[PDB]
RNA sequence: GGAGGUGGGCUUGGAAGCAGCCAUCCUUUGAAGAAAGCGUAAUAGCUCACUGGUCUAGCUCCAUGGCACCGAAAAUGUAUC
């Protein structure tokens, strides 16, 4: 969830961008996915929180888990250190002190992708990771 | 399916022909557990063959013939019975005990047929008695 | 499952722009020769959108199809038709909509690299499927050379003896002579299974 | 339950839009009303 | 109405649930007790048998002991009464084609099975067996 | 034994059916066998108004449906249930 | 009607469908899960998946999408055509 290896940091913000690689995509690793629908940025907790949405859901159903493991990938990993100077500070100075990551998400990537035997109870736990993240996706699959 | 319905015409017209006398009765009102009491003196006691079946695919199954006059008793819910050939009624009797004996199950029976003409209950002895059809006749 | 078309004289976006916004797909047929050369088209949107699902397989493009080519007025005139592989689907990222579809002809009986994929399914009874065994599928869809008549219509890998901690690698599918695998070398796996927790 | 966004819950829960905001209103249980 | 249990022959009703397991169906049960104790005198004693009453509104009920279950009756046959939690990894004895023919066939006479012939009683009866850990020779 | 309940709603299709339930086989000349039942008329809807009831003494309560129905069909199903 | 193995097996001072786990397997076979929800100190029961005729007719969900709706509270007086 962090790159906590040595990286240039400080890194330019970049604006947003308007599309991705235009070939559609199609899946890395698993039977279903999910994928983002609008552009924008995820922070690492958000990302997180997802999975353990996620991961906790197939646990709660071990009814459909306790056969193995039910197995799943997330694909976005935080890049950028987003910076913020205090809460009451001049202007200018210098630069914020870096206080989380963020991850460009573009307009086709696929944020999770896994196979749970059950693609009921796949698409019961696509709907419950855009309610904890910051962006609309989609229930693409293989 | 349809593949289902033509498998149970076919095995309910085969029963057709290897049994010699059908009676065919109202079976709405009652329990499971009657009915497997009525399959042990059919079966064990008479050696018969008894089914619920749908109107229109029974319809089919006369069809093949002879009991083309077991057409207009096919309306409202039926039970047939099929008994075997080298057996001789029986299982209609039965079927009177345990329509007469068991009134909280309402069953209105329906018309039995042998030598091929669906017959009264009044005229059940007087049709077995005469071999040709349209003896008296 | 004839698949219409009427062509189009056309390049990158200002036309294809209308043809999709009327509901209309730019495709292109073409040989496996060089310049390449073959007409310019339009599939219909409607008839190409509703035939990728209606096979039910993301790479239904592994099926040779046959094509009415109108040139001409009404619903058709009988013209020019066409044999010819879908080797490339390009898919619209942003919902699902669809920009392009490549055809190469293949009407001769000349050869082609097609997609085949390898659906599991002794998966019912397998000993390691049983103990709960469940894998990482390496391998989804492959790459097979041959002729244009015998196409398979896909591979249906048979792993009814997977055993605990064995793989079907490329060698064990079943094949047939002149699709030579021959673009990978077999030790690549397309399947295990792992006892990992019951 | 004034709810900015109500949920059937009791397979008997029925919803109905009159005098312009829809009503979520359940036969069996007294509890499953809502109001958007 | 009409139901059936798994009750013995020695002793009358199962003492614990006596009360409201049956006697809210109106069920009248001192002479019904006497009338076991007849049926089990009749028959042969210590087998857990299977009871089928039917009950009415008319004061008048009637009980018909017909039959003992086969697959306890394979139990006790056997000298292994137990039901185990894993039927497919806890196989607890070792039947053979004659005790096989005899139960199917003693219960054959009774209304337990509408089955005619041996080998649809023999499995069903097998059918009992795999149901918990029982492992047929042959 | 106990009491029919036949309703009937002059709006609906009408076919001689209902009206031969109510006129024949259960009326006056059918509760000379049925005359524990008290049989009158009902002028009211239940649920497709053709929807003759007949409830018993623990009321087996046998109802069939409208017009398109045989009336010797609701008489037979409502005494037999 | 949702059956009899069945009140399954286990727990359990009490569990039969429902404090609670294994089990999803037996068979009747018209139905039927070792009863879904509710509970009953266990009960029973419902009704539930799961029913025969009658219904007498175009019905239902898939999205391409279009314009609607709801979320949508400020200060002197409508006060965001």
């Amino acid at each position: 969830l962090y790159p906590k290896r040595t990286k240039y940091s400080k890194y330019r913000k970049g604006r947003c961008s308007r599309g991705c690689k235009p070939d559609g995509t199609k899946l890395g690793f698993g039977r279903y996915g999910i994928k983002s629908c609008k552009a924008g940025c995820l922070s690492y907790r958000a990302i997180e929180a997802a999975r353990r949405a996620i991961i906790g859901h197939f646990h709660r159903a071990m009814s459909g888990q306790f056969r193995r493991n039910g197995k799943i990938w997330v694909r976005v990993f935080a890049d950028l250190p987003i910076t913020g100077k205090p809460t009451e500070v001049r202007m200018g100075r210098g630069k914020g002190n870096p206080t989380g990551w963020i991850a460009r998400v573009s307009t086709g990537q696929i944020l999770f992708e896994m196979d749970g035997v059950s693609l009921a109870n796949a698409r019961q736990a696509a709907t419950l990771a855009a309610h904890k993240l910051c962006l609309s996706t989609k229930f693409v699959q293989w | 399916s349809l593949r289902r319905a033509l498998l149970v015409a076919g095995k309910t017209k085969i029963n057709l022909e290897n049994c010699h006398f059908i009676t065919g009765i109202n079976y709405n009102g009652l329990s499971v557990k009657q009915l497997q009491e009525l399959r042990g003196i059919l079966r064990e006691n008479t050696n018969t063959k008894l089914l619920v079946a749908k109107n229109t695919l029974v319809y089919k199954a006369l069809e093949g013939t002879k009991w083309e006059s077991l057409k207009p008793c096919m309306k409202g819910m039926n039970a047939w019975l099929f008994v075997q050939s080298e057996d001789i009624p029986a299982a209609l009797k039965t079927f009177i005990n345990f329509q007469k004996e068991k009134k909280l199950y309402d069953n209105n029976l329906g018309g039995a047929v042998f030598e091929e003409k669906l017959y009264a209950p009044q005229d059940y002895k007087v049709i077995e008695t005469m071999p040709s059809r349209a003896d008296v006749y | 499952q004839t698949i219409q078309a009427i062509p189009r004289e056309a390049t990158g976006r200002g036309v294809s722009a209308r043809d999709r916004t009327i509901g209309r797909i730019p495709a292109v047929v073409f040989p496996q020769s060089l310049v390449s050369r073959k007409q310019l088209l339009t599939a219909d949107k409607k008839q190409i959108k509703s035939i990728i699902d209606s096979v039910g397989l993301p790479f239904f493009c592994s099926t040779t199809f046959q094509l009415q080519i109108r040139a001409g007025q009404g619903s058709s005139t009988l013209v020019e038709s066409g044999r010819v592989l879908p080797l490339k689907v390009h898919r619209d990222e942003e919902t699902g909509k669809i920009l392009n579809l490549v055809f190469v002809w293949a009407d001769d009986g000349e050869k082609l690299k097609v997609d085949v994929p390898v659906v599991f399914k002794g998966l019912d009874h397998c000993p390691g499927l049983q103990k709960g065994g469940n894998l990482r599928t390496i391998r989804s869809t492959l790459k097979l050379l041959g002729p244009a008549e015998h196409i398979p219509s896909k591979i249906e890998v048979d792993v009814s003896n997977l055993d605990i901690e064995d793989k079907v690698l490329l060698q064990d599918v079943v094949f047939h002579p002149s699709l030579k695998l021959l673009s990978k070398n077999e030790t690549m796996p397309v399947c295990k299974i792992v006892a990992t927790s019951p | 339950k004034v709810r900015s966004s109500v949920k059937k819950m009791c397979e008997f829960c029925k919803t109905v839009k009159r005098r312009g905001r829809v009503y979520v209103i359940c036969s069996s249980n007294p509890k499953h009303k809502q109001r958007q | 109405a009409t139901i059936r249990l798994t009750v013995p022959a020695g002793g009358a009703r199962p003492a614990p649930p006596v009360g409201p397991a049956l006697g809210q169906y109106r069920l009248n049960l001192m002479a019904f007790c006497k009338d076991f104790n007849a049926r089990t005198q009749k028959y042969k004693p210590d087998t857990p048998m299977a009871v089928t009453i039917t009950a009415f509104k008319d004061n008048s009920f009637e009980f018909t002991v017909k039959s003992p279950t086969v697959s306890w009756y394979i139990k006790k046959a056997a000298g292994v009464d137990k039901g185990s939690t894993r039927p497919g990894h806890l196989s607890v004895t070792t039947l053979s084609v004659r005790h096989v023919y005899e139960i199917a066939k003693v219960k054959q006479t009774d209304p337990f099975c509408q089955y005619m012939p041996l080998e649809s009683i023999c499995k069903s009866i097998i059918g009992t067996a795999n149901s918990m850990g029982i492992k047929i020779v042959q | 034994l106990s009491k029919v309940r036949i309703e009937f709603n002059t709006l609906d299709p009408r076919l001689a059916s209902c009206v031969e339930f109510l006129a024949q086989c259960n009326a006056r000349k059918a509760k000379e066998s049925n005359p524990n039942c008290q049989v009158l008329v009902k002028r009211r809807t239940d649920e497709q108004p053709p929807q003759i009831t007949v409830t018993f003494v623990n009321g087996v309560e046998e109802a069939f449906d409208a017009a398109a129905t045989s009336a010797q069909s609701i008489r037979k199903m409502i005494l037999d249930k």
